């Protein structure tokens, strides 16, 4: 541990620009780092996977927030074959006036981009109807992204580090991931479809404030 | 610095020593071959890693081997 | 207030300046400890 | 590499040139960078301004103007030469100099004055850029053939050798033959741009038909001045528009040119296999194939080997040049025969 | 060094390697006394690099953000906004 | 046994007009190299840095930037001419280290008193697999 | 007219009329960056004044607001912003290169070999004084050019 | 629809190349011959010449006859 | 036409598999380099001896296979797009008749469907496709830049860099500034990586611009 990169003495003593490039390129090759053991490899991998989850949740929450803030989801709901959905607004100080005129589309009051990811159709099929719902979804995903970082920080402290033999229990991991991660998630999504989206496809609005009273089926 | 190694299949022909452009190698007495000599690599801090020595060796497979390692001013051949 | 007019310059111009300054000063350190 | 010998045949000028090669090469490097910026970046700036809806900020005849005044001055001097500086001549050497006059044979224009503007200025400085870069590469090849700060004894390795090993950071393509190999690509670039400029300018401003009243109609109707100042203009108004004749030639007497167009694209793309890869992979593959031939008693005595490194580079550049040049050949011939 | 065609020395090794300042000069200050005194008074607070870096960065960011926020519509087309009715998309798309 | 000679700093230099290929600032801060030899007569030779020079009769001393240049010049002096040479490394503080020829005999001629370095007494085909040295810091080629 | 530098051919250059004529040596020795016996503050102030004065023209004449009644203000503001960026870069370079308390790395020998005191500019404190002077002088020089061009409105050539 | 089909096919291609990359890394870094003696993984290494040669034959056949048919039709 | 294009796709799959499998199974060694496993997964070469050994490591086999992957996926997506674009216009016979020869692909798919895209901006004005038009050219540029890293190799560039170092150390008013990491040319493996990256980015951006512009110009 002398200078950047702290994880490689061979690169850290290199006196050329090659120190910098290679330092970037070998950052995530944990097996090649100095004085690495087998246990630290698994623990660092666990923390990094939590990081990937946090980033994914942030990406989705950003999509929801920007669509709610600057999109035309409510307008698109009423005329889905002739209205173009809006991804996000444009604010470019390099633009000229003809471009400002040309990019104003979709019924908006300013230049916009049209979305081709298909998130409007997806979010309409699963029962979302207003901008308030989108805002609540974005906030919930923002909470999950923070939960991922907190868990990653917690499982990297001496009291809470799993041992090497924990990571090599194949039978237990297979049982938990087959039964719980795949099956139970499917059960929960089926429940969502029965309680929320299918009623929404018939004119019934079920939310967190009245879902207990309404019955998904008349005979229960 | 690079690493250079000599294996006991050497026949002591001396071609690798003659081929080196920075004087890394030299010949020393031995009793394992008919020529009564074998190569040696005592100055590997001056090796540039050109592999002319491997090009010169006649045995199959090679008797002198070069493994590239951490780079220095001497091993990158920088005059500035 | 027009939020894009304030936030686009901050993310496109000032934040890159601070981040690049910090990274340049980090990679030039003679010793880290 | 082979004949220079200062112990038996000394020359002072060659020695003096060899003794400031760093200064020569560094200054040529800098001027190449300067020309590249201030020539190609102008096209980039124009493309950006046009796409953003700001045509009044472009470099053009209707906007910020960059007129080639020296060329116009030389043209004016040459067009008015008959009478003062060359009293014995009736008319000028060429009709392109000026002096408004047109010669028509069989209802077709032969020659007439050629005007110069912002687009001509830009394309001429592009030509300067490509030529100076070609000179940089080839001169580096000749001047550092015998030695350099990296390989002190290069002259002992010869004119044509692949490398001197992965050490010193890596030494691929230090020989003079490799400098020639690299120079062929930039020569191709330069000459291709020259002939494209010629084709578009002559079709837009010179060639055409003339009516009984004397109304000249050009083949592409004078679109060079406004459209050749962006890259999108070269892509749309030159390649896409004029490729129609060659791609519609099937079923007529010009179908051979369509067939050659496709075949030359094929050869050009074929060369990339040789250019992008290396011989170790191919020798390893040949080992497996030779096993199968040995299985059935058909292994030849002349042992198969992959191409040498130099031969790989040579085959690559040869097929690249053949494919590109033949593609352009078919394009030109079909276009000019059908529309001319 | 420099005598009898000798350029090497184990004592004056700096001159052997050529550690010189070719254009460096050693001359007194040519500035006026009163001018120098004036310029040595109001340029004091900016001579501390640690504070200067933060001042430059934060003040520059603040100035840029404020100028962007307060820019006039007659100068920025993006600030002005559209002034023409929208054009229709294909197949009657809005 | 063999006593290496001492570097005399007053040795003259060859007759040269100069070039742009010589020493840079590294020689001032890190190190440089010096080659000396003796010529029977004044004559022309090709410089390893580009161009030609004229060596004097008697002692000659030349300063270079890298060891490879010294060895290349020495091989030219030994093959084309019948001249013996030596060279040294010089540090910024004025320390001199004698480099070549190390023990007075050329490396390609077997000489007694030399100690072997980096010799593995096996065939190259008997090196172990990488997994056998994982998480240890050793090398499969290190003995 | 071409000779080895200081009589030493084996250094990596050879003296020319360009690099050895007394006319060039006088001009280069009379520049603020080579006044080794002057405080870094004033040397930086002169540099900042000159460069800030020169930077006004391009922004005021070639920018996207050149055909508006407020082109001069836009040019002056662009010059000031560029000066700020350059001052930041100067401070970063100084921080990266020089450590507190380290001796000057400037050459201590002249052409004849006479020893000289090292330049204070190549230190942690001298470079900071030079940087502050550069920033102050740059702002002042930009303001002066704006005042002379678009306030008093002197009669120039193609302003 | 066009965007979704194209996007997911390119992502799939990159994933497929990565699979073989890390599979090759396995053979160098982790594979232990002594503890895999004569199992299926070792016999794969044992008949590599046959495997590679038959893959080469299939590629040659497909290329020759497909390119030939296209050129004949042209 | 479907028969012919499916056998082309099969060719792509078989050849890409050949390259990757040969890389994997020869990783530990071969007749040309019987001790390859000692040198690791990625290394430049083994020098010019024994006939020459350029591109002998497994990393290089991956590098070669990525080109064939891009080729194959290009064929797949070209076929999908042309068949659907003729379906959506009600002109299936166009595909059924033009697809049996390659000039049909060049003329009736590529050339014909670019006309709107390359008119996003022109000497007369611009429209909402201008960004896509710009992106189109951007792609062609990055692709081509990659060729530079793939065709010219390191020893040419290092010699050039030495001269620039000499020039900077000799220039007045600029030699008062010094570098702290010595500049050198890029490594052999690094250059292969940078070239392949420029190639892939250009590939993707060019096709995305063409696909989106061609479809949305006709249908929205
Ligand atoms: C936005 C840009 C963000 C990134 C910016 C910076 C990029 C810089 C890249 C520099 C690469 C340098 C290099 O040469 O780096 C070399 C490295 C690794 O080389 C290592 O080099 C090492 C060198 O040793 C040094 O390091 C060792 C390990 O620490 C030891 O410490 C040793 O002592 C020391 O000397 C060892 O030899 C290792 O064994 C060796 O693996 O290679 C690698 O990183 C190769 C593996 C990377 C992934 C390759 C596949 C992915 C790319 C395919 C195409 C993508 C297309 C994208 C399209 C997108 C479309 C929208
Ligand atoms: C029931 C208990 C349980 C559950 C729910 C989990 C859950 C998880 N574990 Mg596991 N784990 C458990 C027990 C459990 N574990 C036990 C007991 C052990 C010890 C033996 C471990 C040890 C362990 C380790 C060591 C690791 C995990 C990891 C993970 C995560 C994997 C990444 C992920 O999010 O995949 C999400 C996957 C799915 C949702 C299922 C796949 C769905 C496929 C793609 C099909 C989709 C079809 C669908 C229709 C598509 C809809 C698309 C949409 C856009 C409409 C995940 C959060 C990894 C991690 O990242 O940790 C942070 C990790 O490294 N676990
Ligand atoms: C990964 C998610 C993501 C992405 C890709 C974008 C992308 C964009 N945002 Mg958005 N944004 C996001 C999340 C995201 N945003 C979130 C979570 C918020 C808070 C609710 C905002 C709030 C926001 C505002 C207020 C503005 C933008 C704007 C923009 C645009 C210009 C960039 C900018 O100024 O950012 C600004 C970024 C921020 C103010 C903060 C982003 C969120 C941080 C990173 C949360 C970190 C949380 C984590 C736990 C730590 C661009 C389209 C501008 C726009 O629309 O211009 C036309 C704009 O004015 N964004
Ligand atoms: C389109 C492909 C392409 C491009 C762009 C280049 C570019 C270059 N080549 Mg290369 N080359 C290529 C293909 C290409 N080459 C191929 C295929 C080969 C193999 C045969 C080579 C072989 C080769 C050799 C052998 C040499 C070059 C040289 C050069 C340089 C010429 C100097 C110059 O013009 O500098 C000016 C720079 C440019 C024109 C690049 C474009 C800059 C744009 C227009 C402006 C950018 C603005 C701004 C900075 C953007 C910042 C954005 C921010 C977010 C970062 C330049 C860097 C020569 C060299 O080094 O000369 C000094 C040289 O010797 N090339
Ligand atoms: C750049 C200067 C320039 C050039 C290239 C020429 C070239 C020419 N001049 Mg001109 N000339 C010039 C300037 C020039 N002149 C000037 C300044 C004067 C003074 C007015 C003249 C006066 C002059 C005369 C009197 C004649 C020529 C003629 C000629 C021709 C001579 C051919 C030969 O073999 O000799 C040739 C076309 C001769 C001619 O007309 O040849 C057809 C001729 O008789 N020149
Ligand atoms: C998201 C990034 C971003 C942003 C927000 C801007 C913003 C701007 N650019 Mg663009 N630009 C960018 C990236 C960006 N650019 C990139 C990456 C490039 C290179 C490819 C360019 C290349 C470029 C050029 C070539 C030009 C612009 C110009 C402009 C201006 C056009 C609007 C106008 O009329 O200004 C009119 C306003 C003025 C003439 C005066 C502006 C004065 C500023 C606001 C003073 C700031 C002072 C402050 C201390 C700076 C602190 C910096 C730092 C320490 C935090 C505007 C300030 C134009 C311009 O005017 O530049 C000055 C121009 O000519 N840009
Ligand atoms: C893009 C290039 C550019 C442009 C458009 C301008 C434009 C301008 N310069 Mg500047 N200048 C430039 C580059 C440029 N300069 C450079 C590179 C230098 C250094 C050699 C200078 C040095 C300079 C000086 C010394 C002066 C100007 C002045 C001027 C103004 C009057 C010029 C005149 O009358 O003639 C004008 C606004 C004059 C000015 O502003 O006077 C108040 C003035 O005195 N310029
Ligand atoms: C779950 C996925 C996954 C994971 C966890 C890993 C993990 C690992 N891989 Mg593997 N890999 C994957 C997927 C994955 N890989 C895929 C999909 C491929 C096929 C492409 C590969 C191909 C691959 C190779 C070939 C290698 C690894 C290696 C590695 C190691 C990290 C190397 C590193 O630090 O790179 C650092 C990262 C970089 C230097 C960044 C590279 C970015 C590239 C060049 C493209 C960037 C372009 C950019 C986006 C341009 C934007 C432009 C803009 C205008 C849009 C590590 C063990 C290495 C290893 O283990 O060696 C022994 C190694 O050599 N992987
Ligand atoms: C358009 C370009 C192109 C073409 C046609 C090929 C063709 C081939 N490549 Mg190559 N390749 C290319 C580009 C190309 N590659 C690129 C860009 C790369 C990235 C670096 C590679 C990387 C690569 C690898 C790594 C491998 C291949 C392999 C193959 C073979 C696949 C099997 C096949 O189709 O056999 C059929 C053969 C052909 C279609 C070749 C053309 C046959 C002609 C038409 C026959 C008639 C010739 C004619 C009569 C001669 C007249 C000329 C003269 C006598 C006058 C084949 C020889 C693989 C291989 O070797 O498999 C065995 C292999 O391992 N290629
Ligand atoms: C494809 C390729 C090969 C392999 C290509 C080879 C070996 C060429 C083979 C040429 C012909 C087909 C050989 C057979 C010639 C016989 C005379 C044919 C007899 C039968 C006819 C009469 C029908 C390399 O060896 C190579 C080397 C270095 C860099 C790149 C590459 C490279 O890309
Ligand atoms: S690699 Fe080159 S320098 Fe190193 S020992 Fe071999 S021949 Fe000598
Ligand atoms: S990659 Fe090829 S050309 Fe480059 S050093 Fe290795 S063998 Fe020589």
């Amino acid at each position: 541990e002398l200078r950047f990169p702290r994880f490689s003495q061979g690169l850290a003593q290199d006196p050329t620009t090659r120190r910098i490039w290679f330092g970037i390129a070998t950052a995530h090759d944990f097996e090649s780092h100095d004085d690495i053991t087998e246990e630290r490899l698994y623990q660092n991998i666990f923390a990094s996977h939590f990081g990937q989850l946090a980033i994914i949740f942030l990406w989705t929450s950003g999509n929801l927030f920007h669509v709610a803030w600057q999109g035309n989801f409510e307008s698109w709901i009423q005329d889905p074959l002739h209205v173009r959905p809006i991804a996000h607004a444009i604010w470019d100080p390099h633009f000229g006036q003809p471009a400002v005129e040309a990019f104003t589309r979709g019924g908006a009051a300013g230049p916009v981009n049209i979305a081709y990811s298909g998130v409007y159709q997806w979010w309409y099929t699963i029962g979302l109807r207003t901008n308030e719902d989108l805002y609540t979804g974005a906030l919930f995903l923002l909470f999950l992204s923070t939960l991922s970082l907190v868990a990653g920080w917690l499982h990297l402290q001496p009291k809470w580090k799993p041992s090497l033999s924990w990571f090599k229990n194949a039978e237990s991991r297979l049982n938990h991931h087959l039964s719980g991660l795949f099956g139970v998630s499917s059960l929960a999504w089926t429940g969502h479809l029965v309680h929320v989206a299918i009623p929404a496809s018939r004119g019934e609005y079920v939310r967190w404030n009245n879902f207990l009273d309404v019955l998904p089926y008349p005979q229960g | 610095s690079h690493s250079v190694k000599i294996y006991d299949t050497c026949i002591g022909c001396t071609q690798c020593v003659r081929a080196c452009p920075t004087d890394v190698l030299e010949m020393i007495p031995w009793d394992g071959c008919k020529a009564k000599q074998i190569a040696s690599a005592p100055r590997t801090e001056d090796c540039v890693g050109c592999k002319r020595c491997e090009s010169a060796c006649p045995t199959d497979f090679l008797s002198v081997r070069v493994y590239l390692g951490p780079e220095t001013t001497r091993s990158m051949a920088l005059s500035y | 207030l027009n939020l894009p007019s304030i936030f686009v310059p901050l993310v496109g111009l000032v934040f890159p300046a601070i981040a690049m300054t910090s990274l340049f000063l980090y990679v030039q350190k003679n010793k880290i400890v | 590499v082979r004949d220079y010998d200062p112990t038996t045949r000394y020359n002072d000028l060659l020695d003096r040139v060899l003794r400031h090669r760093d200064a020569i090469i560094s200054h040529l490097n800098w001027v190449c960078i300067f020309l590249g910026f201030h020539s190609f970046g102008l096209y980039i700036h124009n493309d950006t301004m046009s796409a953003l809806g700001r045509p009044q900020d472009m470099f053009s005849d209707t906007a910020i103007q960059l007129q080639p005044i020296f060329a116009q001055w030389v043209q004016n001097i040459h067009a008015t030469a008959p009478g003062v500086t060359a009293p014995g001549a009736t008319t000028s050497t060429s009709l392109t100099w000026g002096g408004g006059e047109l010669v028509a044979v069989g209802g077709k224009v032969a020659l007439l004055p050629i005007p110069l503007g912002t687009a001509d200025f830009l394309v001429h400085h592009i030509h300067a850029f490509t030529i100076h870069v070609t000179v940089l590469i080839l001169l580096k090849g000749v001047l550092f053939a015998r030695s350099s700060r990296l390989i002190p004894d290069k002259a002992n390795l010869g004119f044509r050798f692949p490398c001197d090993g992965p050490g010193r950071g890596g030494t691929c393509q230090v020989s003079a033959w490799d400098h020639v190999f690299l120079g062929l690509f930039w020569m191709y670039n330069a000459i291709s741009v020259v002939i494209f400029h010629f084709s578009w300018k002559m079709q837009s401003d010179v060639w055409g038909t003339i009516s009984d009243q004397g109304m000249v109609t050009h083949i592409t109707g004078g679109n060079f001045a406004q459209s050749s100042i962006t890259i999108n203009g070269w892509l749309r108004d030159f390649l896409w528009a004029q490729a129609s004749q060659v791609i519609q030639s099937y079923g007529s007497s010009l179908s051979a040119y369509g067939l050659f167009f496709l075949g030359a694209h094929f050869v050009w793309a074929f060369s990339l296999m040789f250019l992008f890869s290396g011989r170790g992979y191919w020798q390893e593959l040949i080992e497996s194939i030779v096993w199968a031939h040995n299985k059935l008693k058909v292994a030849p005595a002349t042992q198969p080997r992959a191409l040498s490194i130099i031969q790989g580079r040579a085959v690559g550049v040869t097929h690249y040049l053949l494919g590109g040049i033949a593609t352009t050949w078919a394009f030109f011939l079909a276009r000019i025969i059908a529309v001319g | 060094y420099g005598e009898k065609s000798v350029y090497f020395d184990l004592e004056d090794i700096g001159n052997t390697t050529g550690q010189w300042d070719l254009y460096g000069s050693d001359a007194p200050s040519p500035y006026n006394g009163l001018q120098s005194k004036f310029f040595n008074t109001f340029a004091a607070p900016f001579t501390k690099r640690g504070l200067l870096l933060k001042f430059l960065l934060l003040g520059g960011g603040s100035l840029l953000a404020y100028v962007s926020a307060s820019a006039s519509p007659d100068l920025l087309p993006i600030k002005k906004g559209p002034q023409l009715p929208p054009t229709p998309g294909p197949r009657g798309k809005i | 046994g063999f006593v290496p000679p001492q570097l005399d700093p007053s040795t003259p230099s060859p007759i040269f007009g100069g070039s742009t290929g010589g020493l840079l600032r590294k020689a001032q801060v890190e190190e440089f190299y010096v080659i000396t030899w003796t010529s029977p007569k004044e004559q022309v030779f090709e410089m390893p840095t580009g161009g030609a020079a004229i060596m004097r009769e008697g002692p000659n001393l030349l300063k270079l930037a890298r060891k490879e240049q010294c060895l290349a010049l020495g091989n030219r002096l030994r093959s084309k001419y019948k001249i013996a040479y030596q060279f040294y490394r010089v540090f910024p503080n004025g320390e001199v280290q004698y480099l070549h020829p190390k023990d007075g005999v050329y490396p390609e001629k077997v000489n007694a008193g030399r100690q072997g370095v980096g010799q593995n007494f096996r065939s190259i085909g008997k090196n172990v697999s990488p997994i056998e040295v994982k998480f240890t810091g050793k090398n499969t080629f290190d003995v | 007219v071409v000779q080895p530098i200081n009589g030493d051919p084996f250094i990596g250059s050879l003296e020319t009329p360009v690099t050895s004529s007394p006319l060039v040596a006088w001009y280069l020795s009379n520049l603020p960056a080579y006044r080794t016996a002057v405080s870094p503050l004033l040397r930086g102030i002169e540099v900042g004044l000159a460069h800030g004065y020169l930077l006004v023209g391009p922004f005021a004449l070639t920018g996207p607001l050149r055909n508006t009644p407020v082109h001069g203000q836009a040019g002056a503001l662009g010059a000031i912003g560029l000066v700020t960026i350059l001052s930041v870069v100067l401070t970063m370079y100084g921080v990266a290169s020089f450590e507190d308390g380290a001796p000057s790395t400037a050459p201590s020998l002249t052409l004849t070999g006479r020893k000289k005191e090292a330049d204070k500019l190549q230190t942690a404190e001298g470079w900071a004084q030079f940087t502050g002077g550069f920033f102050f002088g740059g702002v002042s020089g930009a303001i002066w050019a704006y005042f002379l061009l678009y306030v008093l409105d002197l009669p120039y050539f193609f302003k | 629809q066009a965007a979704l089909y194209t996007h997911h096919q390119y992502i799939a291609g990159f994933i497929m190349t990565g699979a073989f990359a890390h599979g090759a890394i396995f053979f160098i870094r982790d594979y232990n011959p002594e503890q895999n003696e004569d199992n299926v993984l070792a016999r794969m290494l044992d008949h590599k010449e046959a495997i590679i040669s038959h893959l080469s034959w299939a590629s040659l056949f497909l290329g020759f006859h497909t390119l030939g048919l296209y050129v004949h039709n042209d | 036409g479907d028969f012919l294009v499916h056998h082309a796709i099969a060719l792509g799959l078989h050849t890409t598999t050949l390259i990757l499998v040969k890389g994997a199974l020869d990783a530990r060694g071969s007749k040309l380099m019987p001790d390859k496993k000692d040198f690791g997964y990625s290394f430049p070469c083994d020098g010019p001896g024994r006939g020459g050994t350029c591109d002998i490591s497994a990393w290089d086999a991956f590098y070669l296979a990525v080109f064939w992957m891009l080729n194959t996926i290009g064929w797949v997506t070209f076929y999908w797009h042309w068949k659907h674009i003729t379906l959506w216009q009600g002109n299936v016979s166009q595909f059924n008749e033009s697809s049996t020869y390659l000039m049909g692909w060049l003329r009736d798919y590529l050339w014909l469907n670019s006309s709107q895209l390359i008119n996003g901006y022109n000497p007369f004005g611009m429209n909402s496709l201008s960004v896509w038009a710009w992106m189109f050219l951007f792609g062609h540029l990055v692709w081509a830049t990659g060729f530079m890293f793939l065709i010219s190799w390191r020893g040419y560039w290092q010699e050039l860099i030495e001269t620039l170092a000499w020039a900077h150390e000799r220039t007045p008013l600029a030699n008062l500034i010094r570098w702290r990491d010595k500049p050198v040319a890029l490594s052999i493996v690094q250059a292969r990586l940078v070239g392949l990256a420029h190639f892939s980015v250009g590939y993707i951006f060019t096709y995305a611009a063409f696909l989106i512009a061609s479809t949305s110009g006709k249908f929205g």
